[PDB]
């Protein structure tokens, strides 16, 4: 296939990783060897271009899902960051957060979701995903 | 052995060592053997505090008043802005990302600190 | 037209189902006979491919908008699900939820949003929509 | 580049106006002279087509981020609108809102985000963005 | 050109009557053509729009009610429910009549006393 796109599923993070874990299971999508899931922690595009990256993080319990980006030869930064107010619910109350934008990615660049409370992100089927697609 | 590496403020690319851009300027095009690396000064609100090879500058930190911060020190094209709490407010963290409000009740606070106490 | 895309507007419902209703009114979009709005309850693509589907649901109060997918010859499933906790406010307080991801759809496959409290989804102009586009 | 796309960063308004301000700073993206940032208040596409427009607004303290659209020769309207509430935390308590949809834009058409409390939208790096991309 | 007609590349096509979206522009053999707005949409003005507007929604969750339907050239009109009132000039949301002096109305609020 010609189109570079990827959609990964969140996974029960081994333990101790402010940066979320993603697994190529479930109803995932990895168009081709032009987008890989390096170390199961980040997506790394091979062909430089303009991609639309996104990610949704669901947690329950000021929780912040940041989409820090790491390119070759440059200190990692911040593409987007979505904040969410702790919901005072009986056990905790589930809340979802969605990020998405158009960014210029050079070859070998990686993107990843980094949250403040990784022990809250709910991993139930379809609650937390991560993906990108090339414009 | 031969000198197998670029200089301090450089960066190997295309089997050719180029010059990095100076703090305050973002890279615009890599450099050829003869013509050096063309950079360009960071816009307003932006900056780059290091000999980089970045294509986008960083935006000056925001001292969102809603959180109780204030522009302590603007930012140049080579230094990010510096924030601090409002008089009567203090940080909720050592890095100081959000400000609270000096708790009353005996070491006076400094926003960047707190007000200790006892009877 | 060559590009397959669709954006439909939410509409109240006379039935009681938790499956949201969508109408081709307002500032809607239906690129061509390759994406139809079957029974006004779901979008059905004809050409197999890799689409980006999305949907925003705004309700006025553990509210959960799911994007269960129904493909031919396979039990419908779950593409995404976004949660939200019921917060208090004067009449009911409004809340929006956004879903979106890249998925592989085969011909005749349909997608649909399914919420927990269809009787809260606010249908005001531009609050609740649903759509997809083919990469 | 052949592809028309744009991603702009929010900027602390001065006119403290309903319409949000956007600056081409930070990790922004402006594919070419086919999408401009007219008056730093709106994005205007030149070639007519089907675009995917989106915007995320993070504020804190019935907050409503709308995406009113202004086309040449037509009263401006409403593409999308996302609502949300005020969760009294300590100082304000942030919250993010995301909008995105596929719309038919004719040449000279401009899109813009218009919020209810512009004095609350947080402008911290990567919190509030705005953009589009042509399908 | 002039009212009830707009201009394009060089020729002037006429608008569409208030109650019909625009479909295709005019040329050198045929003019601007338009189809009516749905049975939930409308256009209250000689427009050149490609999508009609959808009838306003009197969301009951907010305490509103269909005061007057909308034709293919007039938007619907909402109002509060008996026992409710608007929360500002524009009747965006309604609230239940606070009870415990002067009563309240569609937009009026009540006032108590001993
Ligand atoms: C995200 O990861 C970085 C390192 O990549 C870590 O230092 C940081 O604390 C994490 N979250 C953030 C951006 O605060
Ligand atoms: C999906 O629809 C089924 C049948 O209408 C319903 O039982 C279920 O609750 C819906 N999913 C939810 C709760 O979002
Ligand atoms: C912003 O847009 C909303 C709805 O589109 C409207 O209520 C408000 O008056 C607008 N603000 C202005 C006057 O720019």
């Amino acid at each position: 296939n010609p189109q570079i796109a990827a959609h990964v599923i969140s996974e029960a993070s081994s333990k101790t990783t402010s940066v979320l874990q993603w697994a190529e299971k479930g109803y995932y999508t990895m168009s081709n060897n032009l987008v890989t899931l390096e170390n199961g922690k980040q997506l790394t595009v091979k062909r430089q271009g303009l991609y639309y990256i996104y990610a949704q993080v669901t947690f329950c319990s000021p929780f912040i899902a940041s989409l820090c980006l790491k390119s070759p030869g440059r200190f990692e930064r911040i593409l987007l960051r979505a904040a969410n107010t702790h919901s005072s619910a009986k056990p905790c109350g589930q809340q979802s957060i969605h990020l998405g934008g158009v960014f210029e990615l050079q070859p070998g660049a990686s993107v990843f979701v980094n949250v403040t409370d990784p022990s809250q992100v709910s991993h139930g089927t379809g609650f937390t995903s991560f993906g990108l697609l090339k414009l | 052995e031969p000198p197998t590496a670029c200089r301090e403020k450089q960066y190997l690319i295309n089997s050719q060592c180029c010059s990095l851009c100076q703090p305050g300027q973002k890279l615009v095009s890599d450099c050829t053997e003869f013509t050096e690396t063309e950079c360009l000064p960071c816009g307003e609100s932006e900056f780059l505090d290091t000999w980089n090879r970045e294509t986008h500058c960083h935006q000056h930190k925001y001292c969102d008043p809603n959180l109780g911060l204030r522009v302590q020190q603007k930012g140049t094209s080579e230094t990010d802005t510096i924030c601090t709490c409002e008089e009567g407010w203090h940080c909720t963290s050592e890095a100081c990302e959000s400000c609270v409000l000096h708790r009353s009740c005996k070491q006076i606070a400094t926003g960047v600190s707190d007000t200790i106490c006892e009877p």
